[PDB]
């Protein structure tokens, strides 16, 4: 009989402890794996992946319109959209993107934000989209987007644009859950000269928008979402 | 050391260490390099 | 490992931020390739996104009940909560259900962790401690009819016997019949015109059934089981799109109607911050 | 002088060309093959048809118009139908395949509008009456016609409401699945390779589908001034790699 | 190692005791520089005062309580003490307080002890043993809303299941967004006219919820949650003066208005012993 | 199995010892160091540097 | 005497485990064994012995 | 380990499937002595029915 | 590692990994051949 | 020896035995020798 002494903690159940137990299937022998395609190894392989942002959200249920950001032909000066960078809330809340940052507490890293154009081919457009890092106001007017983090996009052939917001930050985390200390700065879109239809067309054009992450990226500390909830359990 | 014979009865497996996006950011046939023209 | 690279002024025939997303490709720009950066380290490996650590932790998967008291005189026990039973799924508690449902083939083994706590509701006097029994009935087992049946003997059927206030804790290998467990089936189970469609046809893993040793006392005795699971040796392929509305049902994908929109309307225009 | 935009398949006795293409999607960037043996289980050698199954067959036209909400298709059952494939199929006990889909949808530079074309592995509908009601084998098995997505609920059919994917996930996220857009003003087809995924070497081809292709618009079509507001779209689709295996009676399914 | 060399009578130009404290510096004098010493050996390394040992022992950090009773018609769980929560935070009892604030930054890993113990004050019968849930629950997650909510399952977010009477421990990496936590701030989350000032808006760590897992038994059972926190692989920069007048709240240096001087007073002259 | 047997203080939570305890958080990667100036490891560092002494306390 | 933390599931008696014990009868003896036609070493031995099916269940 | 060879047509004077049952034996018969057979592994060692195993809990 | 001296108290006994069915499936005094005829 | 995975879990740390009160007591920018006259 060898001496020991227990510890405090003795008998606690961890959920996230990591340790052997006995198998109650003493030899049992699994179906051995075949190949499927697929694979997935870390979240931050499918975070890069972009999805669509409802941008357009100001609608009053939820409509396919909401990925649709409109553009006017013949308008000069003027503002495209505004958003915030509250990824965890917000525009990007039920993109993927937004649904697994929801997972951790804190985020840092590059965001990739690009358009695509999908007027008549026949139309032109330059468009100047814009970063504004913590510390100013969302720009009131493109004079005052311009001075940022920003890209005019010539409309053409090549239809989408890749816009970055590279990380601007003291601290080097942020927390997903919006907060002000930690917060990101502001997206702003304007038209750099304007759309110009084609004869014989009419209309709102629209620019589908998505959000992936850099490679960049670091997502740690994880937790619950405040996406999922339930009443009572689910039966068969 | 594990104390049991199955396999079953190990702890957590250690990181993959894996990590491959392109079969999900990239999935063209034709390879696109960034810098040159998307549709040539 | 660079982060960042440092990267000047550019003045170039060389586009790398002009893509087509018609394609289906995400290129991988970066902050370098449109603004002049400096270099800067990561510092850090992603172990914590790592499918393993996801899926990895204990989750609540199922609370029970059951009684001790006297069965004299009760025709069902069943009924009677003096045993009851569970039908094995790990879909019916939905926290752990939306992180699994983000594949569409998982494969593990599991680690169970069963709390049992009693409560004693009518006003009592000196409680003998319960052991509790959990017996593993896979399909095709003689299903158990009292709470003290010849079943409970289990003499081929793994079983745990463990005090209420403990825990028990023991680990089963991968059980599926095929390479994985479908998180999803677009399917039947054959083609008929009337059968069920989903995975509940798949996921036929029999059930789980607890029971307290003791004979009754003067008083009764509520114990209520937590069911707790861990994946261990995880695998997982094909990501799918997260779960965006309320689940109904343990193994179908319905969504209830009027529902609510889920993505939330600005207080302001297109153009608002 | 070759271009990302022109492309050419030919597969058995059949060939599309397309002038104005955007690349082509392989799913899981893996190209279909056959089941090696080490992976294999059922005992029996299977049967290969070869160019006989491995050829495009054109599904009947859809007609997309301002009001459409998209289109569904499942995968083996869209074939179903077709000359030997289909034969092949309804007579074996279980079949394994990978596909070439080819969409198209021609139209001006005058016109605007946005396709998205998607592949689900293991697309499980939803009911629209919610709870645990299922959905009846005929409703998922539409056959060549597919699903369309602005029909309306029908008793034992599945929900089809598109910003959820027929399932509770939002359609901004179906990206996440192979797909490939057409946006009139620069794509005119979408080519998605399909390797077959499964959790078993091979299946029943009648009890399961284990895809869905989708054609859903995004952004509404909209035509030059007076003209006519509709462009049809086509779906082609060519099995490859496909082995029957356990062959027999020959399969009687529900409808 | 020598406490002190020997020295004997010194006639010099050299003086090294006159010096000009106006420069900063505390000069290195030594009772060998006026005196005449003798050898003597420290015997002593300073091992007790390192920094490690200084912050590593636990020290309580918080005190609270909850109750297992009867929730039927209870509208507020949180407001009965049904379960309760703790906005995590080291600076609310201030012994420990004191300590860390001998320092400006300070980095360290966390190691917790939850010691629950329970009190029947209304005289009662027999008590069956309660388990504790401790969750932690950081910023951004549902928080709970009932001692029995979906929260609980907590399939992402660590908990620990222990019994009242025993206690719990478990460690917790440096969880600081940071490269140290500050243990002061002069600043505010933004340069808004009315916002916060101090750290309260830098120690933004989430809080800890508690609650009983057990169901009601005849009787009420208080529980008092008593949270120890000792530092482990400990890091300070900046030392800073000791706080001389009271505490008055979390995270601001204020003290208390008509506080009492805080130098004794002699009982006589300058001139005094 | 093997035997062994309890001593005298099992259980006990003596706030002053120092051993292993499982991490809450596995597999959490800290903030990097950065350079602070100013670190301080032992107290006798400090009481080495000279401060102000109240004679005066006749007030 | 050397410091433990016991883990959940510690006391339980899982009819699967397989363990040691302390024999009841220290230093017993157990009978020789002699040979015995037919040991059986697997299920999979015999059931690859065939059986006679009563296929004429109409009775 | 395989579990199946791969086997082709037969037309042989040499018939493995016609026995006598009557002598007290169960010939070896497999699914390749009647039938096309392609090779499979069988992935799988028997560990769960041994005596030792089956007796033991 | 036992830490019991008596072999009775060690755990189970490990996979016989035997297995010849033929005492119970071919128990005939002469030889047969699959394939040849059993009667001849 | 560590039992746990993360370094977090480890005991206390060890005696810094660093020890260089200079930073403190004498950050004045020209050097100054005891015995030598303070200012020159
Ligand atoms: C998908 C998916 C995955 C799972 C989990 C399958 C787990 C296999 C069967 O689970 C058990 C549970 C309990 C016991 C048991 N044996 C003795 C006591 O409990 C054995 C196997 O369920 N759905
Ligand atoms: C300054 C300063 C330093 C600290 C301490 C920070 C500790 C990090 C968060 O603390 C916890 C507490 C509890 C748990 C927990 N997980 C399961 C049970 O308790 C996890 C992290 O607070 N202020």
């Amino acid at each position: 009989g060898l001496p020991t002494t227990t510890l405090p903690g003795s008998g606690q159940f961890l959920t996230t402890d990591d340790r052997q137990s006995p198998s109650a299937l003493p030899n049992y022998e699994p179906t051995p794996r075949i190949h499927i395609p697929g694979k997935v190894h870390n979240l931050l392989e499918i975070i890069q992946v972009d999805t669509l942002i409802p941008m357009n959200n100001t609608h009053t249920k939820d409509e396919v319109n909401s990925y649709l950001i409109p553009l006017n032909a013949n308008r000069q000066n003027e503002q495209v959209f505004g958003t915030n960078l509250f990824i965890g809330d917000g525009v990007f809340k039920t993109t993927l993107l937004g649904e697994i940052v929801q997972y951790y507490t804190h985020w840092s890293g590059s965001l990739r934000f690009s358009l695509m154009y999908t007027g008549p081919a026949l139309s032109s457009a330059k468009l100047i989209l814009a970063y504004t890092p913590p510390g100013a106001r969302g720009p009131q007017d493109r004079r005052e987007a311009m001075l940022g983090t920003h890209v005019v996009w010539d409309i053409g052939l090549q239809s989408t644009i890749v816009m970055t917001i590279p990380w601007t930050s003291g601290v080097q985390f942020r927390y997903t859950d919006p907060d002000t200390y930690t917060s990101a700065g502001f997206l702003s879109c304007w038209y750099q000269t304007s759309l110009i239809l084609p004869p014989e067309t009419t209309g709102q054009v629209y620019l589908l928008s998505f959000i992936s992450a850099c490679p960049d990226f670091k997502l740690r500390l994880m937790k619950d979402t405040q996406t999922i909830s339930q009443t009572v359990a689910l039966t068969e | 050391i594990n104390y049991y014979k199955d396999a079953a009865s190990t702890s957590s497996a250690g990181q993959s260490l894996s990590m491959d996006p392109s079969k999900f950011t990239e999935p063209v046939k034709d390879l696109m390099l960034k810098g040159a023209p998307a549709l040539n | 490992t660079v982060a960042s690279i440092s990267s000047g002024p550019k003045h170039t025939q060389k586009v790398p931020i002009l893509t087509a997303n018609e394609t289906g490709a995400t290129m991988p720009v970066l902050p370098s390739d449109s603004i002049e950066t400096r270099t800067t380290y990561m510092h850090f490996n992603g172990s914590e996104t790592d499918v393993e650590c996801f899926l990895g932790r204990a989750a609540c998967v199922h609370v029970t009940e059951i009684q001790n008291k006297d069965a004299t005189g009760i025709d069902n026990h069943r009924e009677a909560k003096l045993f009851n039973d569970w039908k094995i799924s790990l879909s019916s508690l939905v926290q752990l259900r939306k992180k699994l449902e983000l594949f569409t083939y998982v494969r593990f083994d599991s680690e169970y962790t069963i709390l049992a706590t009693a409560s004693q509701p009518d006003s009592a006097n000196y409680s003998s401690n319960l052991v509790v029994q959990a017996m593993y009935v896979p399909p095709g087992a003689p299903n158990p009819k009292e709470w003290d049946d010849y079943t409970w003997q289990s003499a081929s059927n793994p079983s745990v016997f463990f005090k209420v206030g403990d825990t028990s804790r023991f680990s089963v290998p991968y059980v599926g019949l095929a390479s994985a467990y479908n998180c999803f089936y677009d399917g039947y189970s054959h083609d008929d015109a009337e059968t069920q469609y989903g995975i509940t046809v798949l996921n036929h893993m029999g059930s789980m059934a607890f029971r307290i040793v003791n004979e009754h006392d003067e008083h009764k005795t509520l114990v209520k089981i937590r069911v707790y699971h861990r994946a261990k040796h995880v695998e997982a392929w094909i990501p799918r799109a997260p779960r965006a509305l309320p689940y109904t049902s343990i193994g179908r994908t319905n969504y209830p109607k009027n529902t609510e929109p889920v993505i939330k309307k600005r207080k302001g225009d297109i153009k608002s911050y | 002088g070759y271009s990302d935009r022109v492309q050419q398949i030919t597969l058995g006795n059949s060939t599309i060309t397309t002038q104005e293409a955007a690349n082509a999607v392989v799913c899981y960037a893996e190209w279909p093959e056959y089941l090696p043996d080490v992976d294999a289980s059922d005992v029996n050698k299977t049967s290969k048809p070869d160019t006989s199954v491995c050829r495009f067959y054109t599904l009947d036209s859809k007609t997309w118009t301002t009001g459409s909400k998209g289109w569904c298709w499942k995968l083996p059952d869209a074939l179903k139908d077709m000359g030997v494939f289909g034969q092949n199929m309804f007579f074996h006990s279980l079949g394994r395949s990978g596909y070439t889909v080819h969409v198209q949808c021609n139209a001006t530079k005058f016109h605007s509008g946005c396709l998205l074309v998607v592949v689900i592995p293991e697309h499980q509908l939803a009911s629209h009456e919610g709870g645990n009601v299922s959905v009846k084998y005929t409703f998922t098995h539409p056959g060549e016609r597919g699903i369309d997505l602005s029909s309306a609920n029908e008793v034992g059919g599945p929900v089809k409401d598109v910003l959820y994917n027929m399932n509770g996930t939002l359609l901004g996220n179906l990206l996440i699945f192979p797909h490939q857009f057409i946006n009139l003003r620069t794509n005119n087809t979408a080519t998605i390779v399909i390797p077959y995924i499964n959790s078993v070497p091979i299946d029943s081809m009648t009890r399961h589908n284990n895809v869905s292709l989708m054609v859903i618009p995004i952004a509404p079509l909209t035509v030059p001034t007076g003209a006519t507001p509709s462009l049809p779209i086509t779906v082609t689709i060519a099995p490859m790699c496909t082995e029957f295996s356990g062959i027999r009676s020959k399969s009687i399914v529900p409808q």
